[PDB]
């Protein structure tokens, strides 16, 4: 008797104190898009990806990190919606790389499939792009942090799921930098899960590195041997050969994590 | 520096000798009792500022000092000090000038000033005197707007400049002498020049126009 | 003794380095207890 | 009866009589002009009371936004759970063109204490914690100096002025942010952090400092609540316009030709404010291009606004712009406008906190524009695509830090475009 009820597009649905406006379009099977938001972690609002209209409200809200209000109706596909992720879309690939045919993440990145989905399909920007220089982090994790969208999903996964307080942002503006500011190897046994949670190609792996595209790759799902966790897995295999192994959700076992020597 | 990573050298790396004196750790104690039990991270930014009062600069030392008396991250450390414009992360000079230059000091003429300095010390924006005496910035509006053109040196606010008032103003510097800080135009704080325009009568005692019941 | 023509503000003048934080050590004594979280740090 | 024109505001009731530091501004030059007076009876008042005084009033937010502050202060008035609840003082003026903080904290800091006070007893908070800028380090040992004279006195403290309420004053410096006077990114400064905005909700009046209630009030706001209580809200009412209320702390910069700052009846004409106080715009009222009236993230206006033009919030919302923090920076005909502006945006640039997409690409890209613009090597079709650009930061930030760097460029665009696409015309010619 707690539930509340709002309205996706006009449909009631009745969620629990707390929701957010992004949780509630989820319960009528709509994703916003985000690229900050992770369900398994802290939440950031700070991608703008999410930008919603609340019907009657003038100001787009932050789906990921606003509660869903009694009453609400969420207009996920409104003009004001559209326009909101369009000019997102915009910033995030002002300074971007043009780097996808050289980019690991080409074929299975977030930015390339929504900005295909949710973005315009040209650009205006007519200036010189930002470029930053590469952070050595270990001999797992290679990074092009010129591809980086300070999306902050690798801090706080090595803050609050692997315990280390190595990742930070250094600078300020347009000059913000992700890393370690000092020379350091981000070396936990969680770390390769910094590369899944990334949302482009600035931190990928380095011993899969330019072997595979994501679409000639076919999926086996399978569990680890490494130890006695059973975490689930799927191992990407192509022309009989084994390419990498990636996590597969289990909520009861791995959730979405693999440890690197599994990995 | 201009970087926002950090690069051992033989000059700044974890081994550079820095720690707090003794009386600076007394200091540090009353910084960190303003704040709650079980929040002593906020005194980062206060004891990270002493430590730069007390060495002129934040080596990287300093930085993992002032993370081990806060026991906080490290990292979380670096990213203050890189965040907030006023620490310095290489030496400075013994007098760090600073020229605003934002519109409203532009407006009336920062430009000179500026021109001006650098013409008396030899030097660019963003270099150091061959004597480390002198390092010249510019940098945003400094809240003395009123009070144009205007530059800062270490602490001290040096206002309604002209290009002979800080060449005065250095050349006292260069003699060893701190000049006195405000406006040199012939006011002494932010009254309009050539008379005061309000608050010429005496100002109101205790209890003037008190509503009753009090 | 109504002189509205000086600048009385010029103590400042003669502030030093460690001026504000040892008005803060000063200051110490005169200061209530803080409160606690509960605990040490939120690492704690 | 409902007085029409405004302005001429008259020395008895000018509430900061030390603007100029003139007098004594240690505690007992302060007591002489009425401060720390019957305090003990405005706290045993009760917070109700102090409230409904601030409500009655009209006070707004003098810290740039403008919210009514009596409203503001009572989200505050609820009953303490287990957390300790805090006032924030927001002394870090960053504002271009702003610098009316600074006058109050040199020169009449035990004002300042003393709103602290009485603001703090209407919220409940135990304490209050000043941020002031880094750069302000002589105002910032001058209030220290003030706090600890207030500490001897038995005024604040333990039983602050004989009340038994116990109230402590602590001043944090910052360490050069503009961003930190954000009134969300200010706590998180507070806390140890990167001065990087919250969203909200929760609002700090739920979360704040440390987690817990707190109230961000702007330094002028503060200082002026012990003589609204003393003098009643009725008393600082009758000033201005209805919901304009009071007098207001004007700093006049730029091409003026006593550039100063003065305490004015709120909703007095611009063109009366320069003439009176300011000596006039330099060359003269027709030598007049623009003016910028409440700081750097307030839209400019042309010289035909700002003839008939009143200085509160509603008269200026109506020009399309803003009171501001109420600075007012005055341009003349020599002025360079589109350098002026394109200044301001670099501003912006090197104060983004970087947190928030719109506002760490988007002032970065209005930036580059901008100096093409100066340059004139643009073409006029980039003239509408800037403005969109404005349009996409402003309302999609997490802080009002993207707006403000996205209304000075539509003020510019607004007001000048035929200044705009006569640069490019020149720029075509002279390389064709
Ligand atoms: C970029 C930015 C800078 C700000 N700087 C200040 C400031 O220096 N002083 C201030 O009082 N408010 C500043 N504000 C406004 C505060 O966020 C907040 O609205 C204000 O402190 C509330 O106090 P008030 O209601 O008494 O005005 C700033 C806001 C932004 C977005
Ligand atoms: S991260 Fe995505 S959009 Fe960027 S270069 Fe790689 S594949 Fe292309
Ligand atoms: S490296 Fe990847 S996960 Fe980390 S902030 Fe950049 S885009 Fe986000
Ligand atoms: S709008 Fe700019 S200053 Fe404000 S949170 Fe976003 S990036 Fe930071
Ligand atoms: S997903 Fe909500 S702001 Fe990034
Ligand atoms: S613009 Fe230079 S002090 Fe404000
Ligand atoms: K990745």
């Amino acid at each position: 008797s707690n539930l509340i009820e709002v309205f996706v597009d006009g449909q009631s649905v009745m969620v629990e104190p707390g929701t957010t406006v992004l949780q509630a379009c989820e319960k009528v099977g709509m994703q916003i898009p985000r690229f900050c938001y992770h369900e398994r972690l802290s939440v950031a609002g700070n991608c703008r990806m999410c930008l919603v209209e609340i019907e009657k409200a003038p100001k787009v809200v932050a789906a990921c990190a606003m509660p869903v209000m009694k009453g609400w109706n969420i207009l996920t596909n409104s003009e004001k919606t559209k326009k909101a992720r369009e000019g997102v879309m915009e910033f995030l690939l002002a300074n971007h790389p043009l780097d996808c045919p050289i980019c690991d993440q080409g074929g299975e990145c977030d930015l390339q499939d929504q900005s295909m989905m949710f973005g315009s399909d040209r650009s205006r920007f007519l200036e010189g792009k930002r470029a930053v220089e590469d952070k050595n982090i270990g001999p797992l994790v290679k990074t092009i942090m010129t591809r980086c969208i300070q999306c902050t999903r690798c801090i706080r996964f090595a803050s609050e799921i692997a315990g280390v307080d190595d990742l930070g942002t250094t600078g300020r503006g347009n000059d913000m930098q992700v890393g370690t500011y000092i020379e350091k190897m981000f070396m936990s046994e969680l770390s390769g899960n910094i590369i899944d949670i990334c949302p482009v190609g600035a931190l990928t792996s380095k011993p899969y590195a330019f072997t595979a595209r994501p679409w000639e790759t076919r999926k086996t799902e399978s569990i680890d041997v490494m130890d006695a966790v059973g975490s689930n897995i799927v191992v990407s295999t192509r022309t009989g050969e084994v390419m990498r192994i990636l996590p597969r959700m289990h909520e009861d076992i791995n959730e979405e994590w693999i440890s690197d020597k599994t990995r | 520096g201009a970087l926002f990573v950090h690069r051992d050298t033989p000059e700044n790396n974890p081994e550079t000798p820095f720690d707090f004196t003794p009386e600076n750790y007394k200091r540090i104690e009353a910084i960190v009792k303003n704040y709650p039990e079980g929040h002593k991270a906020a005194a980062v930014l206060p004891v990270l500022d002493l430590a730069q009062r007390q060495n002129g600069w934040l080596p990287i030392s300093a930085m993992n000092k002032v993370a081990e008396i806060l026991q906080v991250p490290p990292m979380r450390v670096y990213e203050v000090a890189t965040f907030y414009t006023m620490y310095n992360r290489k030496p400075v000079g013994k007098y760090h000038i600073q020229v605003c230059t934002t519109t409203p000091c532009m407006l009336r003429n920062s430009d000179s000033i500026l021109e001006a300095i650098q013409k008396k010390l030899g030097i660019k924006v963003g270099e150091t005197t061959p004597d480390k005496l002198f390092t010249l910035i510019e940098v945003e509006c400094l809240g003395a707007c009123v009070n144009a053109p205007m530059v800062q040196i270490n602490d001290n606010y040096y206002e309604d400049l002209t290009p002979k008032d800080i060449e005065e103003i250095i050349d006292e510097l260069k003699a060893g002498k701190i000049p006195k800080p405000g406006p040199r135009s012939g006011r002494f704080s932010c009254e309009p020049a050539g008379g005061l325009t309000s608050l010429t009568e005496p100002p109101k005692g205790p209890g003037f126009g008190v509503q009753a019941g009090l | 003794p109504f002189d509205n023509t000086t600048y009385k503000n010029l103590q400042h003048h003669d502030y030093s380095t460690y001026t504000f934080l040892d008005l803060n050590l000063d200051l110490s004594k005169f200061r209530m207890p803080q409160p606690s979280s509960g605990r040490e740090s939120p690492r704690h | 009866p409902k007085k029409t024109s405004f302005g001429s505001l008259k020395d008895e009731d000018r509430i900061f009589t030390n603007l100029y530091g003139r007098h004594d501004w240690r505690l007992k030059g302060a007591q002489s002009r009425g401060d720390w007076y019957k305090t003990k009876e405005i706290l045993l008042k009760g917070p109700d009371w102090i409230l409904g005084e601030v409500k009655t009033s009209g006070l707004r937010g003098r810290g740039g936004a403008g919210f009514p502050t009596g409203l503001k202060w009572s989200f505050m008035n609820k009953p303490s759970d287990g957390r300790p609840k805090y006032l924030v003082v927001n002394a870090d003026e960053g504002e271009p063109g702003t610098c009316k903080d600074r006058e109050i904290i040199r020169h009449d800091p035990h004002k300042l204490v003393e709103g602290c006070l009485v603001g703090g007893r209407a919220m409940g908070a135990r304490a209050a914690y000043i941020y002031i800028r880094g750069e302000f380090y002589n105002e910032a040992s001058n209030l220290q100096v003030a706090i600890r004279e207030a500490y001897e006195a038995g005024l604040i403290g333990k039983n602050a002025c004989g009340s038994g309420y116990d109230f402590d004053v602590f001043v944090v410096r910052g360490a050069g942010a503009y961003i930190c006077g954000e009134e969300t990114a200010l706590i998180e400064s507070i806390e140890g952090k990167q001065g990087k905005p919250r969203l909200k909700p929760p609002f700090p009046a739920d979360v704040g400092v440390f987690g817990c209630p707190t109230t961000v009030a702007n330094v002028e706001t503060v200082a002026v609540s012990p003589t609204i209580c003393r003098r009643g809200g009725a008393w600082f009412a009758s000033f201005g316009r209805e919901r304009n209320s009071g007098t207001k702390l004007f700093n006049i910069s730029g091409h003026v030709n006593n550039p100063c700052t003065v305490e004015e009846e709120m909703s007095v004409p611009l063109k009366e404010l320069i003439e009176k106080h300011a000596g006039g715009v330099t060359g003269g009222w027709d030598n007049l291009l623009a003016v910028i009236p409440g700081g750097s993230s307030t839209p400019l206006i042309p010289k035909s606004v700002c003839e008939t033009v009143l200085m509160d919030f509603d008269a200026l919302i109506q020009a399309q712009t803003g009171l501001g923090t109420a600075a007012v920076i005055v341009m003349d005909r020599s002025t360079d406008i589109v350098k002026a502006i394109a200044r301001l945006i670099e501003f912006y640039k090197h104060e983004s906190c970087g947190q928030c997409t719109p506002c760490r690409e988007g002032v970065d890209w209005m930036n580059k524009v901008m100096a093409r613009f100066v340059r004139g090597d643009a073409r006029p079709a980039e003239i509408d695509s800037l403005w969109e650009i404005s349009k996409q930061i402003e309302g999609h930030t997490i802080c009002a830090l993207g707006d403000g760097a996205a209304w000075p460029v539509q003020g510019l665009i607004r007001h000048f475009r035929p200044e705009l696409e006569e640069r490019m015309q020149q720029f075509a010619q002279q390389h064709q």
